């Protein structure tokens, strides 16, 4: 009871990978766990119902050692209100929001630590490092971020098209230190990282600006391996994915300790070769 | 209260340079023509082991002091730096049934030093017994050869199956050191290492030019930046461990929080990677 946790997550692979429950079975398979997913009746209501899923990935791994380790049982769900997190109007959402208004006692997957996030929630040491990197086409000459093409982009004739998807940390950032070239951007706004890959491919986007893990991910898995990260490999705003808890958690020294403890003794270096192993 | 700072000599993170006649700092400028932002620190002098330990007033400088700096303007606090007496980062050793820790952990755990601002490679053995920052710094562990040498990396068998014909090591009393310790797989070359560790980066790093080190494994945002202003070094097999550097902190420190989201803020406003540009390479090699 009070080592059995409400957890929130969210699907982005390799990270977080949602499966249907298959019938007649009722299980989740040998290397997933159960994961619900709150999905309403209509619109015209608040009725729903929590489907049963199974979720598996890098992240999910995590959970599992955690979970033995420092000894908890855990409810796994995916968060319906927003993705990650964002502050609308003074409110978090996503898996920020879950914690903060404290229907979750932590949440796991490809949640960047930044600073607003940590004055509403407490954050394990970063176990995955990421930042922002930017995604072209093989050859594209740009040095990154800061360089001209996207901080003053109609000093150029056809202007450079570059985005990112809303509403994480990526735009966030992006809001904060380049006024003139996020208001640019919104135009070329994408869904979700395979539209934007989609749009790279086909000539209707330059750049995509996202995730530095979850677009390496992605390189290295390209068909014709034409789509590289910028660096190849140089990060902005480095950072990491991390736990989140709530503020003045109980669990948080020993999950970070835990955390350490797999860095050290070889299990996350081989979590890293089972799920982000690519091609390219 | 003005905080005690413990920092230890490591380029280009800390520069340690002699005051001058007067006991004043050298005015001297960055490579982009801003002024360096020098602070007095005492340390010892000699750095033989088993030694008398004299401190004397010295000029440090670079990375680290710069952070220390905008970290201390932040939050609004004074500080006095000084080296740590016995020239080590810090690891806990038997002595004997008791255990102890050494190096700059040590001085922070005994009351010595109320904050440590040091490339301080975070890992579970330190972060049992102080509190750590977010990281200012990603990094990992690479290995220094001189130009010439030719190995793949962590896995040659000149490393997993060692002799005398090729020496390497690391720093000792050092994260590394520990993390070759610890892991059962990596026992051969601990063992190796063990009787060839170099008491200090730069002695290990000058031992390389001169021949007398094949090679030294260490932190590789320290070995990148002498590669880059030592030719005749290079580095081999890149990253092979990824690690950060933190700041330190007692558990009972009021500062922690705040030091930790000054860090974060720092990396997503690009005044880090100002501090990269300005100090963690900037030159060469071909
Ligand atoms: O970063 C990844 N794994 N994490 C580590 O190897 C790791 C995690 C924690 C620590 C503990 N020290 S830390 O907090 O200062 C740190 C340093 C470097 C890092 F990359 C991270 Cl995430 C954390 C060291 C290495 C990673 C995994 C898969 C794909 C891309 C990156
Ligand atoms: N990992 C990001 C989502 C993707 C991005 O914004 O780059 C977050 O936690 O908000």
């Amino acid at each position: 009871d009070d080592n059995h946790l409400s957890i929130v997550t969210l699907e982005e692979a390799p990270f977080v990978i949602v499966e249907d429950i298959d019938p007649l079975t009722e299980t989740c398979v040998r290397n997933t766990v159960p994961c619900r997913k709150f999905v309403k009746i209509n619109n015209s209501t608040n009725e729903g119902m929590n489907v049963k899923k199974c979720c598996k990935g890098f992240c999910i791994d995590i959970l599992k050692k955690l979970s033995r380790t420092v000894k908890f049982t855990y409810d796994l769900y995916l968060v319906t209100n927003g993705k990650h997190g964002k502050k609308v109007n003074n409110v978090w959402n996503g898996m920020i929001g879950e914690v903060v208004y404290q229907r979750a006692v932590m949440a796991v997957g490809s949640l960047t630590i930044n600073e607003e996030r940590s004055e509403v929630v407490d954050f394990s040491v970063p176990f995955v490092e990421t930042g922002i990197s930017v995604m072209v086409s093989r050859g594209t000459q740009v040095t990154g971020l800061s360089d001209k093409k996207f901080q003053r982009p109609h000093d150029y004739s056809p202007p450079f098209r570059f985005g990112t998807v809303p509403n994480g940390s990526t735009e966030r950032n992006i809001r904060n230190n380049y006024p003139y070239m996020h208001q640019y951007m919104t135009r070329f706004n994408q869904r979700g990282v395979e539209d934007a890959l989609v749009s790279l491919k086909t000539g209707k986007l330059d750049a995509f600006i996202y995730d530095a893990a979850v677009l390496n991910y992605k390189a290295g898995r390209d068909e014709g391996c034409k789509l590289v990260t910028i660096g190849s490999g140089y990060i902005f705003a480095t950072t990491g994915y991390g736990i989140a808890l709530q503020k003045g958690s109980p669990w948080k020294r020993q999950i970070d300790l835990a955390l350490l403890q797999f860095v050290g003794d070889g299990e996350m270096e081989e979590l890293e070769t089972l799920w982000l192993t690519g091609i390219c | 209260t003005r905080l005690k700072i413990v920092t230890i000599h490591q380029e280009p993170f800390v520069y340690v340079k002699p005051t001058m006649s007067d006991g004043t700092c050298k005015e001297e400028f960055t490579v982009n023509g801003d002024p360096v932002k020098k602070v007095i620190c005492t340390g010892p002098n000699d750095t033989s082991p088993g030694s008398p330990r004299h401190t004397v007033p010295q000029c440090c400088y670079g990375f680290c002091i710069d952070l220390l700096i905008k970290l201390a303007r932040t939050m609004n606090f004074t500080y006095e730096v000084h080296l740590v007496a016995d020239g080590k980062f810090g690891t806990q050793e038997r002595v004997n049934n008791k255990k102890e820790w050494n190096g700059m952990m040590g001085e922070l755990l005994s009351g010595q030093a109320d904050m440590i601002v040091a490339p301080l490679t975070i890992n579970n053995e330190r972060a049992q017994y102080i509190e750590f920052s977010k990281p200012f710094k990603y990094q990992g562990l690479t290995i220094l050869v001189k130009k010439g040498t030719r190995i793949t990396g962590i896995n040659d068998p000149r490393l997993r199956n060692p002799s005398d014909k090729f020496i390497y090591a690391t720093v000792k009393q050092s994260s590394v050191d520990i993390y070759f310790r610890r892991q059962v797989e990596l026992s051969t070359m601990y063992r190796h290492m063990e009787k060839h560790n170099y008491e200090s980066a730069a002695e290990a790093i000058q031992a390389v030019r001169d021949n007398k080190l094949h090679a030294f494994i260490w932190d590789s945002a320290v070995l990148e930046f002498e590669a880059s202003q030592k030719c005749d070094l290079v580095t081999t097999g890149e990253l092979f461990f990824r690690s950060g550097f933190g700041i330190g902190m007692r558990k009972d420190s009021p500062w922690k929080q705040n030091v930790s989201l000054s860090i974060l803020k720092s990396h997503e406003n690009g005044f880090m990677e100002d501090l990269d540009k300005t100090w963690v390479r900037y030159q060469e090699c071909d």
